[PDB]
């Protein structure tokens, strides 16, 4: 009953994979807009009259 | 350096003044020695332009669009960064040495202290500016290309 309550796959008898992979996040997209914004902020602070 | 001239007859004043426009140039000593306001007088030069002349003069220095997005060899970029940082190291040593001075220095002696001798603070500032400009430009161009080209 508790195995059913939790999200356990219930494989072979007394064999429930826990999927510790956590999807193994490997996709990477080079966040580019935010990095461009950061560098532009750097330039703004370098150039602006304080 | 350009000027316009006309002669004065053997007479009185050569011209009539109905405005301040004439008396705005402060004639040069050389021209005065060589005969200005005695044998000839100057005339103001103006550079009125038309729209197409203005546009062409402004466009002269405009570069091709691809040059703007073009990146810069990463090997050369890294080599330049490395060279400048290595130079900044010695400049920092010299800056540490110089900071210990400026207290054992006469108020007049400080000005002539930087005559014939390097200025670590000034050189550090210049190197910092060049490094910041180059690296910021390269990073921003890289990101912009990353998005624009798929």
């Amino acid at each position: 009953d508790y195995a059913k309550k939790r999200g356990w796959v219930l494989g072979p008898n007394n064999y429930y994979s826990f999927a510790s992979q956590q999807q193994k996040p490997e996709d990477t997209t080079i966040p580019s807009t935010e990095l461009a914004k950061q560098v532009i902020e750097y330039a703004r602070q370098l150039e602006m009259i304080v | 350096v350009i000027d316009a001239f006309r002669l004065i007859n053997a007479n009185h004043e050569p011209r009539q003044t109905t405005s301040n426009l004439g008396h705005l140039n402060k004639p040069s000593i050389q021209a005065l020695i060589h005969g200005l306001n005695r044998h000839y007088y100057s005339i103001t030069i103006n550079y009125r332009k038309n729209e197409l002349e203005q546009k062409m003069l402004l466009n002269l220095h405009k570069k091709s669009w691809m040059e703007g997005l073009t990146l810069q060899d990463y090997s050369e970029h890294c080599k330049h960064n490395e060279s400048v940082v290595k130079e900044m190291l010695e400049l920092a040593k010299n800056y540490n040495k110089a900071v210990e001075e400026e207290d054992k220095m006469t108020p007049e002696q400080l000005a002539i202290k930087n005559v014939g001798k390097q200025d670590p603070k000034r050189h550090l500032e210049e190197h910092v500016d060049v490094l910041m400009t180059s690296n910021i430009v390269q990073c921003l161009a890289a990101m912009l290309d990353t998005v624009v080209f798929k």
